[PDB]
């Protein structure tokens, strides 16, 4: 009898920080009597680089992909929003447009970004801004200046997150004003309206509830602005990925630290107080044990890059089918009831706001599948069912109860009832 | 007489000759990215989180006539032309910045990354006499 | 890539590994007996974990290639043998049929899509309203306004033609944002 409108966030990993090893930096020492015989193993550090550089070169391929899928068929006006009025039919959408018109440059996130990357440090800029405090005085202990030192660094992505903010806001205006690029050239509320229409509510309720819808709406995109200041599930999967990534560059630089077998974990020891023709046993054992760390580490590379790419392929085709055209799929977009859904850029993915169709009062009444006509014609509801009042047969939509007469454009003809359908010859065209 | 921190690293180190407490910083150890092009002549050298104030005096002693700060280390070899932007582009550095090779100096030039673009359109956004304006193929 | 692979597998038998010589012939008849295995084993060692590597990049790669198989298996059964409704599927929006051809190591395909090249602009209104308190909106198009007459147009073309009953759905009601028509006694 009565409804409103419900959001939900959902948050898809679409990159991964690139990870560069070195050579010969990591694998025996910055000198040379080790490098000396690191080259009897052949070309064993070459074939680590050539699996890096493709992960990174994924990873870049899988980026212009989302970008592309985003920037696709997309056309604005000229006079864009210089300062202007950022809502629509009372629809505040400032809180997640950034700025597209001639000024307001070198920044392009919105505020419900800027919560977001408020609250993770090791993001694109954060590596940047961690990297190069390693020579002009950083503190007195930092792991990011350690392990730069040693043949670990992170190298920041072909396109910076400023970019794919400025995408995000620029597909988000696209299904505001004229031309609707988006809502294949409908306006905003006829095509809420259209999709609201497709579960069953009649057209009569919504044109008298527009102010409802709005309200709905505000609501809504107030309630995912203030729940980011508790612990969410994107921001836990973010924190989670962080941590994780965190977690495996350290344990990387712990081998050089391990003995394995050799007399001590210090390269210079063992050539400073042991003679040459002794120190290649220990020198090898030290090679084949980081050499089998380097293994493991981009073995477990190799097996994440997979998921990478499945969860990215997946965000693609959410933003092509969900947002930027509706795709007459159930269950897909959302949880059953689907109107909409918006795009938002987060660290490391991508941010959707999905919007749903909740009802709040029910009522019980007597519904048919179908009734019989004089004539042994046939007669079936289409998205609604058959229901009486005052001894007098009406039609009734699936997801709203309204009465409305009978007609032509409700109900499909058959040419033979069945035997289950109720008689009812007192109607005829009504 | 020694500092140390949570996994094996020395941090400080005190005298028992002099009693002056030290602070340990390891040596700088890191890869140059150089761009190079099909038949030219000198790559463009990137040292990345480095200014070039700690670069021409402590890293390379050579004489390097063309030099400017960036936002991923000071470029060598190049020209700041920021304010250019390209569609396609080979060399690939990151944070949306490329470098591309024009025949002529330094020939390379370092000009911005912006693949994808919108198409615009002269027309008007809010209600005129109550009606829309859009284009029709 | 295959045939660099290949070739980088095969330039792992020329390695000392540690040892005195990269050939297990040089070896046997150059020593006791007793003092060979510690070169064999050494000589062993590098070969099973070259192996091991080039097995672990074989699985890490089969994954991604049948995924691309999968879907190139799912574009094909949606694209060329049926006409699906999905919308940015098959091509980019205006995407009409497409063919397959075979290919070396995979599939190709042919795209046809519809490209305007010319344009014009026109006035619109988002639905009227008729006398009565009726309403009326444009399914797949938009309304005109051509010599004090309302009509309609497709969204792709500007060919104007009466309103008429598979053109519009009916109302039983209008917002005050729409433009009134009480002369459209086209019921
Ligand atoms: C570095 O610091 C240490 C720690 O303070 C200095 O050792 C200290 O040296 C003073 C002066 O020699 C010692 O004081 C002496 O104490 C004895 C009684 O034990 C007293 O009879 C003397 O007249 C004098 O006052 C102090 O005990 C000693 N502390 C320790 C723990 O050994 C050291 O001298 C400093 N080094 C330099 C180069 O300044
Ligand atoms: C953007 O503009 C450049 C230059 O006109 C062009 O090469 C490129 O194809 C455009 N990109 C898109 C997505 O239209």
């Amino acid at each position: 009898t009565n409804f409103t409108i419900a959001g939900h966030e959902e948050f898809i990993q679409t990159s991964s920080p690139k990870v560069t090893i070195d050579c010969s930096a990591f694998v025996c020492s910055n000198y040379a009597a080790c490098h000396d015989l690191l080259s009897e193993y052949g070309t064993f550090c070459d074939n680590i680089n050539s699996i890096l550089n493709e992960v990174n070169d994924l990873l870049d391929i899988t980026q212009l992909q989302v970008a592309n899928a985003l920037m696709q068929g997309v056309t604005l006006s000229s006079n864009l929003n210089t300062n202007l009025h950022s809502d629509v039919d009372n629809i505040d959408f400032k809180s997640l447009l950034g700025c597209l018109g001639s000024q307001c440059g070198s920044s392009s996130r919105s505020p419900l970004e800027d919560l977001l990357f408020n609250k993770v440090k090791l993001s694109d800029v954060g590596f940047v801004e961690a990297y190069n405090n390693c020579t002009g005085g950083s503190e007195i202990r930092d792991l990011l200046c350690v392990q730069s030192f040693n043949g670990i660094k992170v190298l920041p992505p072909i396109l910076s997150e400023t970019q794919i903010s400025g995408y995000t806001t620029a597909a988000t205006v696209a299904a505001m004003f004229p031309p609707w690029s988006a809502a294949a050239g409908v306006p905003f509320p006829l095509n809420v309206q259209y999709r609201i229409n497709g579960l069953g509510v009649t057209m009569d309720v919504l044109n008298k509830n527009q102010k409802l819808i709005a309200n709905a709406f505000n609501k809504a995109l107030l309630s995912i602005q203030n729940g980011f200041t508790a612990t969410p599930s994107a921001l836990a999967k973010i924190q989670s990925v962080v941590n994780a990534n965190a977690q495996a560059l350290n344990s990387l630089l712990q081998q050089l630290f391990n003995k394995f077998g050799a007399i001590s974990s210090s390269l210079q020891e063992i050539l400073s107080r042991l003679d040459p023709p002794e120190a290649q046993v220990q020198i090898d054992r030290l090679i084949n044990g980081r050499l089998t760390a380097l293994n493991a580490y981009v073995s477990q590379q190799l097996s994440d890059i997979t998921l990478i790419k499945a969860g990215a392929s997946r965000a693609i085709e959410k933003v092509n089918e969900c947002v930027k055209s509706q795709s007459p799929r159930i269950n897909f977009c959302g949880n059953g009831n689907h109107i909409l859904s918006l795009v938002q850029n987060a660290p490391y993915g991508l941010l959707f706001i999905h919007f749903s169709y909740k009802p709040t009062s029910f009522k019980t009444v007597l519904v048919s599948p179908g009734l019989c006509l004089s004539g042994d014609r046939g007669i079936a509801p289409k998205q609604g069912y058959f229901i009486k009042q005052n001894d007098s047969w009406m039609f009734t939509g699936s997801s709203y109860y309204y009465p409305e007469p009978i007609s032509d454009k409700n109900v499909v003809f058959m040419n033979s009832c069945s035997v289950n359908f109720t008689k009812a010859p007192f109607i005829y065209l009504n | 007489n020694l500092l140390y921190d949570s996994n094996g690293n020395i941090i400080g180190f005190k005298d028992f000759l002099t009693n002056k407490t030290y602070t340990i910083l390891p040596c700088y150890s890191g890869r140059v990215s150089a761009a190079f092009y099909q038949n030219s002549s000198s790559p463009a050298l990137l040292y990345r989180n480095l200014k070039c104030s700690y670069v021409l005096n402590n890293i390379s002693f050579i004489s390097q006539p063309f030099y400017f700060d960036s936002y991923l280390g000071c470029v060598l070899n190049a020209v700041n032309l920021t304010s250019y932007s390209v569609s396609s582009c080979d060399l690939r550095m990151g944070s949306g910045f490329c470098i591309d090779y024009a025949l002529p100096s330094s020939p390379y030039r370092f000009v911005t990354f912006e693949p994808f673009n919108v198409s615009f359109v002269n027309d008007s956004v809010e209600t005129v006499g109550g009606l829309f304006e859009i284009q029709i193929p």
